[PDB]
């Protein structure tokens, strides 16, 4: 929908996502009762990855919108969730440099120099890829 | 006429001062002179209390004389309180005497003995002074021994006893006022709402905006001094249960308005967490969510007239931060979800 340009329905169901993803639990291995995904859909590190990919994704739709102050919500829960995945901190101080730059920005500069994959699903990796700004690096050393 | 007006003063300043630690120079004397004249006054409110010139005019000096001393600095002193209280005055004054420690022990014994001569006067045609003190005993017995073995705190407040009782004094004593109309009723609220405790007075009012008239000009005062004065309502809001302002406002419609207006604001001031699954204030004093949502589901219990009310009141503020229909971005939305 993002791709087409609907802003409220965008919003829409990555909140639906995002309610599924902290109000239940997918590792629920109490009772067996089926065929079930072995790998691919139990994985906390591919729960962690999807829930900052929605996230971001909400997140841009509210810089979209001009909310800057809720994707900042947004950004700071994506790095709080998943610390390692670099395109919430570019994503962070973006949002910082354009608001309060100084104090905040370097504040998590050291913490991302403090900090510096395994099996992902194909369908979050590629996900990831598409959304990911190719000026990350570039605008990380600035 | 003229002649009651220097009896019924003088003996006001007299029973003033009877409460005072003063007492040096007291005498049978002084005490048979008061007694004597707080009989003569309370022949006066059996002979021609009612229905007449005198009793307004005595209202007037009665009333004039408590905004007169109005009840700030120099002294708080009580005095007779109304016209009522004429017939029972000596009570008063030798209650007051028999708590001051400064009494000599001529006047005490003079004092008790003209109170309770004994059964030597057991045949009487007028209800006497021992008598009345003896009901008095009882009462206040009865009212202790009812308060700790069978009274319980009703949470329908319009329905208890002690609010109920403290509401009707209040309400009287705003129809004195008014009838005065000296100072308008809301400066002597104001004076009140600094002077006593603020959560009692506010379920008081709470009470008496719902007792039906007895004479409802009274909470007709109360509405018009609530709306005038915001801080006071952003108090009385917050502080009491739900069903009491619910039936407050259905009875007010005056008050509806302002009320929807001061929860719609406490609503907007609240941050939802995505991993807990509330919504949440920033400061320590903002409404949470199971309150707001017990005030939102009292108000749609109700009479249909509030109901559409509070209905559309919502609906208009979802709309005006997004016509949402999923939870996670809207209070409003959330709230209309909840109460289905
Ligand atoms: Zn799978």
């Amino acid at each position: 929908w993002v791709q087409l340009g609907a802003q409220k329905v965008a919003i829409s169901e990555f909140s639906r996502c995002l309610e599924l993803l902290f109000r239940a639990t997918p590792e629920e291995k109490e009772q067996g009762a089926a065929f079930n995904c072995e790998q691919g859909c139990k994985s906390d590190a591919a729960l962690q990855q999807l829930r900052a990919a929605a996230l971001i994704s909400r997140g841009l739709e509210w810089v979209a919108s001009g909310q800057d102050t809720k994707a900042l919500q947004d950004f700071l829960l994506s790095v709080q969730m998943c610390p390692g995945n670099r395109d919430t901190y570019f994503h962070l101080l973006q949002t910082l440099k354009r608001l309060d730059r100084r104090d905040e920005a370097t504040a998590l500069w050291w913490r991302l120099e403090a900090q510096t994959l395994w099996s992902l699903p194909l369908y979050l990796e590629s996900y990831l890829s598409w959304i990911r700004p190719s000026d990350r690096d570039a605008f990380l050393e600035e | 006429m003229e002649s009651l007006l220097q009896h019924l003063d003088r003996f006001s300043e007299l029973l003033a001062v009877s409460s005072t630690t003063y007492v040096s120079t007291w005498d049978p004397a002084t005490v048979r002179r008061a007694l004597q004249w707080a009989r003569y006054l309370r022949h006066i409110h059996r002979r021609f209390g009612r229905h007449g010139p005198i009793r307004t005019a005595l209202e007037r000096r009665l009333h004039n004389q408590w905004r007169q001393e109005g009840g700030f600095g120099r002294g708080p002193v009580p005095g007779l309180a109304n016209f009522q209280a004429l017939g029972h005055c000596d009570v008063l004054l030798s209650l007051r005497l028999l708590e001051n420690r400064a009494l000599g022990d001529a006047a005490r014994y003079h004092l008790v003995q003209q109170l309770f001569p004994g059964p030597g006067v057991r045949d009487a045609d007028e209800e006497t002074l021992q008598e009345s003190l003896a009901r008095l005993a009882r009462r206040r017995s009865a009212v202790h021994m009812l308060r700790f073995n069978g009274y319980r705190e009703n949470p329908n407040l319009q329905e208890d006893s002690l609010m109920k009782t403290q509401a009707e004094l209040l309400l009287e004593r705003l129809q004195e006022v008014g009838k005065a109309e000296a100072e308008r009723p809301a400066r002597f609220l104001s004076s009140l709402w600094e002077r006593l405790p603020q959560n009692n007075f506010l379920k008081v009012i709470a009470v008496a905006l719902l007792q039906p008239p007895l004479s409802g000009e009274g909470s007709q005062v109360l509405v018009h001094w609530l709306l005038g004065n915001s801080e006071v309502f952003a108090a009385f809001c917050r502080a009491l249960p739900a069903g009491l302002l619910t039936l407050v406002t259905s009875r007010h419609p005056a008050l509806s308005p302002v009320y929807l207006g001061l929860l719609t604001d406490w609503g907007q001031r609240l941050h939802y967490d995505l991993q807990k699954g509330i919504w949440v204030g920033t400061e320590s004093q903002d409404v949470p969510w199971e309150e707001l949502h017990n005030r939102f589901q009292s108000l749609c219990q109700a009479p249909p007239p509030l109901k559409d009310k509070v209905l559309t009141a919502l609906e208009t503020c979802k709309a005006q931060d997004g016509d949402f229909e999923v939870p996670g971005l809207s209070i409003w939305t959330d709230l209309l979800l909840a109460l289905r």
